[PDB]
RNA sequence: ACCUCGGAGCAGAACCCAACCUCCGAGCAGUACAUGCUAAGACUUCACCAGUCAAAGCGAACACUCAAUUGAUCCA
RNA sequence: AGAGUGUAGCUUAACACAAAGCACCCAACUUACACUUAGGAGAUUCAAUUGACGCUCUGA
């Protein structure tokens, strides 16, 4: 008994009479490339991953690269294997040109596009730089998926992005206690003039970040929106409640995101602070607990186990001693 | 009259520790959440549901014997195994509140 | 008390959550076949005759960060794409792109002459002075 | 052409493991396990208890 | 044994002039082996 | 000549099953010296006795290869 | 003189953040080859979808 195949079998095409006039692999390199091709083609039978799942720019950058390889000395130095490449350099001109598509890679991997527009995705076109001071002298910056302590993020970040309305707001998305889909809201400010964010009406007074003691890491976004047109807009927790989809629903016409940067918070002695005083509530505290381990339903006669299997389906560890 | 055979056919609930198959040989290749015993048999790393699926081989290069043959391929070949998976039925755990401190 | 109100299961949607606490499964099986899958992120280089890619990939196969010669950031200060210094570069631009992205850990799993090659343990040594640790934490049962 | 030896530690005293050796060989120097220390020491050859 | 000349030392203008040598070597043998290949084609 | 163990004809495809016969082989060896300790869940030569795999953990390091290569109780 | 046209050898690679991926050559190991390592060279035929410079077939 034999069904045909439901597609095109694999090595079916390359199957020839001679074998020898082919060309074969002659590196483990060279099938192994060809592999992940085949790994992430899409197949008729079952696989893993059902289961599991400008002419003038052109033109100016190639006179760049020919001025860049007339020297003696940087040729020289690459042949010495001593050349070296500025970060800053790279990094301040990257955030020009490749930077909005890595910043939608990380947040896509990081889920935000799903938790906050229902899938939706859009390219953060602007560079926002958000920043918390701390002392006098130091600054800890908020990159996207960077780490940063509740400690650091207890006063109101500056906000600088070299741009000519708008408005922005910062988001905990798994910080909400009581409803799993619902998001806090933080600081929304609205009708920002340019660059000049002071100036922007205060819709919600700012509140730093609380993440709870054993919940896990914890991730805060700034959504930054570009805004057409003025529009009217509008410590208790409940007031704080709020969903990013609903809100942009409703302000979808006059008003689209431009800007997204977050950072990560896991709990800190400040977050003691935040429950005690400035909510007027007592602290929740989670733990990690793990799923019962499984045992078999007990028999009467355990046939060649071990005598500690009868440890595995007591409660108590002290004796107990029945009538007596 | 050894016995060996799978234990575990598709679609079975699997235990932590329960052998999916024994082979003598590799007929069955270990692939997600699945173990490999020192006789070949395979057993599940995780609590889950057993598939199988058809996968794309590609072995260890320190693996001598099986280099070779990769080697001696023609360009637009590439080898398939049958591979044993657990999908894992539930999450490693959950956030409680135990003091409302 | 109003604000009193908490939920008895805590629900946390970060996909890096367990992760970060190091209770998240790994892909332990696979154990015939090359690479491993028992990891959280890794570390995987392609090199090509014109061009060098470092990129930071998630087990389920998403990308996280990537490091490019393809680039221009990267092409405008490089003599040639195609080098141990070129390697180099990507090594010291990734760390710090991993460094911003908040992953410290990852694992690199290379070929053995892959390994034995200088231009992929500058590489490597760019990582571990970028801050980067290129073996990541045993995982919390 | 093996025997089976009694191997006794230097440390720990009272520890003994047997391990096999070619019967033409010398004496066996090992560095083992050993448990009452619980750690590795060296252990000597005392004598042969068969021969298999 | 290798006593005739144990010492190898070489200036560095040297090495930049065989760093250029082989790379127009390298040059010169792509265009032959091009010219090689158009003639046994036509 | 044979009596125990492993392989093929030999169940064409889960397992098991071809007595008798026709052939082959085994009764070792080599490398470690954590070939330490402990412990979920399982397999099993159709019983039992035996036999097999193994997560996690403690302690280390940065549960060997081989188809069989074997023997209960008593007793010394 | 007419027709067919057009990216380094190849590719209905190029939405874009880009001229990309295999081919090719030199040096080391190899008697060699191959692998690997270390380096090198490469292109949208020109002007505004259109017109004319290169290529192949048809006239003497
Ligand atoms: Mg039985
Ligand atoms: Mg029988
Ligand atoms: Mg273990």
């Amino acid at each position: 008994r034999r069904t045909p195949p439901l597609g095109p079998m694999p090595n079916s095409d390359i199957d020839l009479s001679n074998l020898e006039r082919l060309e074969k692999y002659r590196s483990f390199d060279r099938y192994r490339r060809r592999a992940e091709q085949e790994a992430q083609a899409p197949h008729w039978w079952r696989t893993y991953r059902e289961y599991f799942g400008r002419t003038q720019q052109l033109l100016e950058r190639k006179q760049a690269i020919q001025e860049l390889r007339a020297n003696v000395e940087e040729e020289r130095a690459a042949r010495l294997r001593t050349a070296s490449v500025p970060l800053d350099a790279v990094r301040a001109e990257w955030e020009r040109t490749c930077g909005p598509y890595h910043k939608q890679r990380l947040a896509e991997y990081y889920g935000l596009y799903r938790d906050l527009f229902h899938g939706a995705t859009f390219v953060p076109r602007v560079p926002l730089h958000v920043a918390y001071a701390v002392g006098e002298d130091d600054l800890m910056p908020v990159y996207c998926g960077n780490e940063v302590t509740p400690t650091e993020a207890a006063q109101a970040p500056e906000v600088t992005y070299e741009a000519e309305l708008w408005t922005l707001l910062l988001t905990s998305l798994d910080g909400h206690l009581l409803e799993p889909d619902a998001e806090y809201l933080h600081w929304l400010l609205t009708n920002i003039p340019g660059n000049r964010v002071a100036e922007g009406q205060v819709t919600c007074p700012y509140l730093p970040p609380f993440p709870a003691r054993g919940s896990g890491i914890h991730r805060l976004a700034f959504l930054l929106f570009k805004q057409d047109q003025p529009i009217d807009f509008s410590y208790q927790l409940a007031q704080r409640t709020f969903r990013t989809f609903d809100f942009y629903k409703k302000h979808q016409e006059t008003m689209t995101p431009a800007g997204l940067s977050f950072f990560q918070c896991r709990w800190d002695d400040s977050v003691t602070y935040i429950f005690h005083q400035l909510l007027d509530m007592r602290e929740p505290v989670f733990e990690f607990v793990r799923p019962p381990p499984y045992h078999p339903k007990q028999k009467r006669f355990p046939h060649r186990q071990p005598l500690r299997y009868l440890d595995r389906y007591r409660d108590s560890h002290e004796p107990t001693y029945g009538i007596y | 009259g050894r016995r060996q055979g799978i234990k575990k056919m598709e679609g079975h609930y699997v235990h932590a520790g329960n052998i999916i198959a024994t082979q003598r040989h590799f007929r069955w290749h270990p692939g997600a959440h699945v173990g490999v015993g020192k006789n070949k048999c395979l057993y599940a790393l995780e609590e889950g549901i057993v598939r199988y699926t058809k996968e794309v081989y590609v072995p260890h290069p320190r693996n001598t014997e099986a280099v070779d043959l990769i080697t001696r391929l023609p360009k637009g070949a590439v080898l398939y195994k049958t591979f044993v998976h657990v999908v894992p039925a539930k999450p490693e755990g959950t956030f409680k509140l135990v003091a409302m401190l | 008390v109003e604000n009193e109100a908490v939920a008895p299961e805590f629900t946390n949607r970060n996909p890096r959550n367990l992760e970060l606490l190091s209770v998240a499964r790994k892909e332990r099986g696979w154990r015939t076949v090359f690479p491993s899958r028992e990891f959280w992120h890794r570390l995987r280089v392609i090199r090509t005759q014109h061009h060098v890619e470092a990129l930071v990939e998630h087990q389920n196969g998403k990308v996280v960060v990537s490091a490019s010669t393809r680039e221009w950031a990267i092409k405008k200060h490089l003599y040639s794409t195609r080098n141990v210094v070129a390697c180099e570069s990507i090594g010291r631009v990734l760390a710090q792109r991993c460094l911003e992205a908040g992953i410290n850990f990852m694992v690199y799993q290379p070929t053995p002459w892959e390994a034995a090659s200088d231009s992929m343990k500058r590489l490597q040594s760019a990582m571990t002075e970028g801050g980067v640790v290129l073996r990541e934490p045993q995982r919390i049962y | 052409k093996n025997i089976l030896v009694r191997m006794v530690s230097e440390a720990g005293t009272g520890f003994c493991f047997n391990t096999k050796r070619n019967r033409l060989r010398e004496k066996l120097t090992l560095l083992h396990y050993d448990p009452v220390v619980k750690q590795r020491v060296l252990f000597v050859e005392k004598k042969k208890i068969r021969s298999l | 044994k290798a006593r005739e000349r144990p010492q190898v030392e070489l200036t560095f203008e040297e090495t930049e002039r065989r760093a250029l040598l082989l790379k127009k070597w390298s040059l010169y043998k792509q265009q032959e082996r091009k010219m090689e290949r158009d003639t046994i084609r036509a």
